[PDB]
């Protein structure tokens, strides 16, 4: 992977976990599950 | 249908009104969270958790029908920008 791991973890750090990142495809069905993960955290 | 109610707090409710509001809107600049429409936001987000809350037989199906109704929001303003390129 070529973003150097520090500022990878910089951006993860400071970035809201509902919010997206990026557009990589996945079904709708796996992205609901994905945001239901996101909801049930603490 | 409403027993699971009793094991879900306030401030469980809260934090996930909190979870709804960054899924719309996921990092205002200061003069957005200071602008009226920013309550708008944040009152739209406590309507829809209510409903879910109110609508839900269990925990889990709570959970999925608010995450559906993000997935649904997120598409809906992923097409109206889309729309403008
Ligand atoms: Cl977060
Ligand atoms: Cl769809
Ligand atoms: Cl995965
Ligand atoms: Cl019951
Ligand atoms: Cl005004
Ligand atoms: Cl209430
Ligand atoms: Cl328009």
């Amino acid at each position: 992977n070529i973003l150097p791991s520090d500022i990878m973890d910089f951006v993860l750090k400071n970035t809201p976990s509902m919010q997206a990142l990026g557009e990589s495809p996945e079904s709708k069905e796996k992205r609901i599950k994905e945001l239901e993960l996101l909801l049930m955290s603490t | 249908r409403k027993g699971w109610h009793e094991h879900v707090t306030q401030d469980l409710r809260s934090h996930l009104v909190h979870k709804l509001v960054q899924a719309i809107f996921p990092t205002p600049d200061p003069a957005a969270l200071k602008d009226r429409r920013m309550e708008n936001l944040v009152a739209y987000a406590k309507k829809v958790e209510g409903d879910m809350y109110e609508s839900a037989n269990s925990r889990d199906e709570y959970y999925h029908l608010l995450a559906e109704k993000i997935y649904k929001i997120q598409k809906e303003l992923e097409e109206k920008r889309r729309s403008r390129l």
